C-alpha cells in the first residue's frame, strides 16, 4: 500500500451542524478544531508525497519502441494496452477491478491521477526492458533485452553463457510465469488483500465518526436542532455541551487513529520507494528483498492506492 | 422546491433541498433515513407528496497564491462545488475561478489536484494539466547498445 | 579530470546552500512543526473551556471554593485534555524523526562508512563515497556518484564464432564501430582487440542466437612462430 483516501474533515460542521448557538460555545473550546484541520491537511499532503516517492522516479517518461523484439520474452500482458482509454496493461486492469459526506466530511482527489501513475509504470518498465538499470543510474542506454538479462545472471552468479544457450527456455518459462500471474488475480481477490484492507480500514473509521453522531452522549437528543427548538437558550447552552465534548472527542479519536494510520503508510510507502529503486531500477542482491529466490529484475503495475511488484527471480 | 430553505416538517427543524422524490414509500411511513441514519426524505402533512431533502451545497475553499512578494493576484479553488452553485474552470478537484486554463503542459508548480496544477506565468495564475515529465523512446534494437565514452562525478545532497 | 570534476562539484554545493534556504526544508519543516504545537498549547490557556475566566487567580479571587471548584474543575478537564493532544502529537512526531534517524544512520553506516550498491540509497548515480557534514537537527550527506557523461552507439553481438566454438566476453561486452569488432566492458569505453584471454569459450555456434563470426587472436600463436 502507498497511500489512503485523502480525507478532510470540517469540525465546525462536523460539531455543530450550520448552528450559531452550538459554533459560538465552540469557540471557548479554543483551538481544537484548527489543530485538527491542520493534522488532517498533514495527512492528506503526505499521501501525495507518498505516490511521488514511489512512482516518480523516473527522469523521462520513456516508451517502448513499437517493434518488440525483447529475445522472445514477452511482456504484452505487463505493458500498457493503448486500446483502452486509460492506458493501463492487462494486469493493472485485473489489479483495479479487485479492489473495491453531507456531515462537513469530504474526499480530496490525489493529486496524480490513475492514468498519471499508469503512465509512470509505463515509463519505468520502458526503461527497465529497453535499457536495463542504466536509466536509473543515467541517460537510458538502449541494451538488447537477450544480453541485459545476461548480466543480470552473471550478477545472480551463473555465467552470460548459460543464458544464451538456454534463452528460448528461460523465455518460455518467464512467459509461462506472467501467465500464472494473470490466472492468479483473476481466479482469487484475496490477493490484494493488504490494499482491501487500507481501504476498509479507512472506511470503517468514517463509518464509526459519522455513528458518533447518532451518540446522545447525555443530551436529551442527538439531533442539536431538537435541542435548540425544544429549549430556551441558557437550558438549550448545557445539553449542547454535552453533545459538543462528546463530538469533539469522538473527532479527536478519529484523527488520532488516522495520524498513527498514515505513519503506517508512510512507512509502506517508503519501502515501495525503496524497493522502486533496488528492485526495478537495479539487480539487489539483498535476500528476499525482492521475491524469493536469487532476484533478476522486477516490473512495477499500478494499483489502487498501492504498488504490485513482479519480482522475477531466478 | 429545487431551493435552499430552511423547512419545518411538524417541529423537525433543517435546512436543505426539498425535490420531488422517486422513493417507494409505504402508506404508513412518515418519513425516510438513510444508511447513516439521516433523515432524507419526508411525506408532507398537508398534501400525500414524498420529498428527497438534500442538504445544500456546501465546500471547501482554498485560495492558490503565488507568493505576496510575487503577486497580490489569487485565485480560488471552491472543492467539490459546479461552477453553477458560486477565468472559470471546472476541475475534478472543483471550480476554479481566477486561473486561465492552459493547453500546454508544465511541472507541478501549486497542485490543485486531479492532475492539475496552477502557477504564475506571463502576469496572470494559470492552471494547466500538470507534465509528468520529457517523452523519450530509447532506440532499442536487437543488436543496438549505447556504451558511455565519458564519466561526470556529481556531489548531491541529501539532508535528514 | 575526475579531481576536477569532484573539486567543481563541491563548489556547486557551496553555491546551492549559500544561495537558496529552502534546500533545508526537511530541517526547518521539523522545527516549524514542533514550534506550531507548543504555541498551541500555550494559546489553550487563554481558552475559557466554558469556566467564567480563563484566568485561573481570576476564579479563585472571584469565587468562594464550593463554586470555583466547578469552574476549575473546567478548566483543568479542558487544560488537561489540551495537554493530551499536545503529547499524542510529539509521540507521532518522535516516531516519525526516529524513523529518520534510523535511516540516517543506516546512510552513516552503508554510505559513508562503505560504498553501497543499493540503487539510488546513495545519491542517482553509481556511488562512490560520500561525507557526513552537521546540520541543526539533522544530518547532511554529499554523495559522490558516478555518472556516464557521453554515450554512443555500437552494434553488439552475444558472442563470436572462432573455429566453430562460441566465445563470451569474460567481463565486458562485444562491440562493432561497424567494420572492426572489439571487447569492452560495460560501463566506459575501452575498445580491446578481442583475444582468448579477454573470452571464455562455451559449445558451440549453433545454439547462440545472434551469435557473429569474427577471429579470436590467440597471444600464444606469434610467440610460438617467433
Ligand atoms: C505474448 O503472449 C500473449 C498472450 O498469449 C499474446 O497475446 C495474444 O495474441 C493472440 C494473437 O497473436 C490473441 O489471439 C490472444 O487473444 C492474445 N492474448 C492476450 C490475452 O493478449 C501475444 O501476442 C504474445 N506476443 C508475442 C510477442 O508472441
Ligand atoms: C529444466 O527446466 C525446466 C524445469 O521445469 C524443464 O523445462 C522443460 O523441458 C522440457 C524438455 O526440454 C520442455 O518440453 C518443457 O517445455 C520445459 N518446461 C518449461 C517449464 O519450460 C525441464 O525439467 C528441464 N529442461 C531441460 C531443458 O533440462
Ligand atoms: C570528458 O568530459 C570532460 C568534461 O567533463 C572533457 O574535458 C573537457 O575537454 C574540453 C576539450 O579539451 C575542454 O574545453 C574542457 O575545458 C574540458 N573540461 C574539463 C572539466 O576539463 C573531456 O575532454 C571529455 N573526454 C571525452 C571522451 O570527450
Ligand atoms: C574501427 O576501429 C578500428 C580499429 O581502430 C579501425 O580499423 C583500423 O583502421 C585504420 C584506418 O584504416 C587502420 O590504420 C588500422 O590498421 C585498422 N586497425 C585494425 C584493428 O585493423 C576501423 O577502421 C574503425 N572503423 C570505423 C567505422 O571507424
Ligand atoms: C560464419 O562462418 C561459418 C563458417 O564459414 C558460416 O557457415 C557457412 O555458411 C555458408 C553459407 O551458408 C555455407 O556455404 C557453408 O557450408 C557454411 N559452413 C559451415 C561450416 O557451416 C556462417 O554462415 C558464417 N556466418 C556469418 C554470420 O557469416
Ligand atoms: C387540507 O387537508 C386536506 C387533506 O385531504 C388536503 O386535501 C388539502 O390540500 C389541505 N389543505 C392545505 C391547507 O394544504
Ligand atoms: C522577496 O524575495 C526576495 C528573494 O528571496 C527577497 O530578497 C526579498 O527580501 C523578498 N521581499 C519581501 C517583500 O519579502
Ligand atoms: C455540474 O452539473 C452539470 C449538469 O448536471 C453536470 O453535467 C456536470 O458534470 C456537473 N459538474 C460537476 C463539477 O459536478
Ligand atoms: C486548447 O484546447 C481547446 C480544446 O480542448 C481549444 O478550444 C483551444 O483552442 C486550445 N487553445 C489554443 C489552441 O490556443
Ligand atoms: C542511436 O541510434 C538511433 C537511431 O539512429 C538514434 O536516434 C540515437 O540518437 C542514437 N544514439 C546515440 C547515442 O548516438
Ligand atoms: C533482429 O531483428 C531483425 C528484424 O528486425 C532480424 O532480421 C534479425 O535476425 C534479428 N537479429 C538478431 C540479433 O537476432
Amino acid at each position: 500500500p502507498v497511500s489512503m483516501t485523502k480525507t478532510s474533515v470540517d469540525c465546525t460542521m462536523y460539531i455543530c451542524g450550520d448552528s450559531t448557538e452550538c459554533s459560538n460555545l465552540l469557540l471557548q473550546y479554543g483551538s481544537f478544531c484548527t489543530q485538527l484541520n491542520r493534522a488532517l491537511t498533514g495527512i492528506a499532503v503526505e499521501q501525495d508525497k507518498n505516490t511521488q516517492e514511489v512512482f516518480a522516479q523516473v527522469k523521462q517518461i520513456y516508451k517502448t519502441p513499437p517493434i518488440k523484439d525483447f529475445g522472445g520474452f514477452n511482456f504484452s500482458q505487463i505493458l500498457p494496452d493503448p486500446s483502452k482509454p486509460s492506458k493501463r496493461s492487462f494486469i493493472e486492469d485485473l489489479l483495479f477491478n479487485k479492489v473495491t459526506k453531507f456531515n462537513g466530511l469530504t474526499v480530496l482527489p490525489p493529486l496524480l491521477t490513475d492514468e498519471m501513475i499508469a503512465q509512470y509504470t509505463s515509463a519505468l518498465l520502458a526503461g527497465t526492458i529497453t535499457s536495463g538499470w542504466t536509466f536509473g543510474a543515467g541517460a537510458a542506454l538502449q541494451i538488447p533485452f537477450a544480453m541485459q538479462m545476461a548480466y543480470r545472471f552473471n550478477g545472480i552468479g551463473v555465467t552470460q553463457n548459460v543464458l544464451y544457450e538456454n534463452q528460448k527456455l528461460i523465455a518460455n518459462q518467464f512467459n509461462s510465469a506472467i501467465g500464472k500471474i494473470q490466472d492468479s488475480l483473476s481466479s482469487t481477490a484475496s490477493a490484494l488483500g493488504k490494499l482491501q484492507d487500507v481501504v476498509n480500514q479507512n472506511a470503517q473509521a468514517l463509518n464509526t465518526l459519522v455513528k458518533q453522531l447518532s451518540s446522545n452522549f447525555g443530551a436529551i437528543s442527538s439531533v442539536l436542532n431538537d435541542i435548540l427548538s425544544r429549549l430556551d437558550p441558557p437550558e438549550a447552552e448545557v445539553q449542547i455541551d454535552r453533545l459538543i465534548t462528546g463530538r469533539l472527542q469522538s473527532l479527536q479519536t478519529y484523527v488520532t487513529q488516522q495520524l498513527i494510520r498514515a505513519a503506517e503508510i508512510r512507512a509502506s510507502a517508503n519501502l515501495a520507494a525503496t524497493k522502486m529503486s533496488e528492485c526495478v531500477l537495479g539487480q539487489s542482491k539483498r535476500v528476499d528483498f525482492c521475491g524469493k529466490g536469487y532476484h533478476l529484475m522486477s516490473f512495477p503495475q499500478s494499483a489502487p492506492h498501492g504498488v504490485v511488484f513482479l519480482h522475477v527471480t531466478y | 422546491k429545487n431551493k435552499c430553505v430552511n423547512f419545518n416538517f411538524n417541529g423537525l427543524t433543517g435546512t436543505g433541498v426539498l425535490t420531488e422524490s422517486n422513493k417507494k414509500f409505504l402508506p404508513f411511513q412518515q418519513f425516510g433515513r438513510d444508511i447513516a441514519d439521516t433523515t432524507d426524505a419526508v411525506r408532507d402533512p398537508q398534501t400525500l407528496e414524498i420529498l428527497d431533502i438534500t442538504p445544500c451545497s456546501f465546500g471547501g475553499v482554498s485560495v492558490i497564491t503565488p507568493g505576496t512578494n510575487t503577486s497580490n493576484q489569487v485565485a480560488v479553488l471552491y472543492q467539490d462545488v459546479n461552477c453553477t452553485e458560486v477565468n472559470v474552470f471546472q476541475t475534478r478537484a472543483g471550480c476554479l475561478i481566477g486561473a486561465e486554463h492552459v493547453n500546454n503542459s508544465y511541472e507541478c508548480d501549486i497542485p490543485i489536484g486531479a492532475g492539475i496544477c496552477a502557477s504564475y506565468q506571463t502576469q496572470s495564475i494559470i492552471a494547466y494539466t500538470m507534465s509528468l515529465g520529457a517523452e523519450n523512446s530509447v532506440a532499442y534494437s536487437n543488436n543496438s547498445i549505447a556504451i558511455p565514452t565519458n564519466f561526470t562525478i556529481s556531489v548531491t545532497t541529501e539532508i535528514l | 579530470l575526475i579531481a576536477n570534476q569532484f573539486n567543481s562539484a563541491i563548489g556547486k554545493i557551496q553555491d546551492s546552500l549559500s544561495s537558496t534556504a529552502s534546500a533545508l526544508g526537511k530541517l526547518q519543516d521539523v522545527v516549524n512543526q514542533n514550534a506550531q504545537a507548543l504555541n498551541t498549547l500555550v494559546k489553550q490557556l487563554s481558552s475559557n473551556f466554558g469556566a467564567i475566566s480563563s484566568v485561573l487567580n481570576d476564579i479563585l479571587s472571584r469565587l468562594d471554593p464550593p463554586e470555583a471548584e466547578v469552574q476549575i474543575d473546567r478548566l483543568i478537564t479542558g487544560r488537561l485534555q489540551s495537554l493530551q493532544t499536545y503529547v499524542t502529537q510529539q509521540l507521532i512526531r518522535a516516531a516519525e524523526i526516529r524513523a529518520s534517524a534510523n535511516l540516517a544512520a543506516t546512510k552513516m553506516s552503508e554510505c559513508v562508512l562503505g560504498q553501497s550498491k543499493r540503487v539510488d540509497f546513495c545519491g542517482k548515480g553509481y556511488h562512490l563515497m560520500s561525507f557526513p557534514q552537521s546540520a541543526p537537527h539533522g544530518v547532511v550527506f554529499l554523495h559522490v556518484t558516478y555518472v556516464p557523461a557521453q554515450e554512443k552507439n555500437f552494434t553488439t553481438a552475444p558472442a563470436i564464432c572462432h573455429d566453430g566454438k562460441a566465445h563470451f566476453p569474460r567481463e565486458g561486452v562485444f562491440v562493432s564501430n561497424g567494420t572492426h569488432w572489439f571487447v569492452t566492458q560495460r560501463n566506459f569505453y575501452e575498445p580491446q582487440i578481442i583475444t582468448t584471454d579477454n573470452t571464455f569459450v562455451s559449445g558451440n555456434c549453433d545454439v547462440v542466437i545472434g551469435i557473429v563470426n569474427n577471429t579470436v587472436y590467440d597471444p600464444l600463436q606469434p610467440e610460438l612462430d617467433s
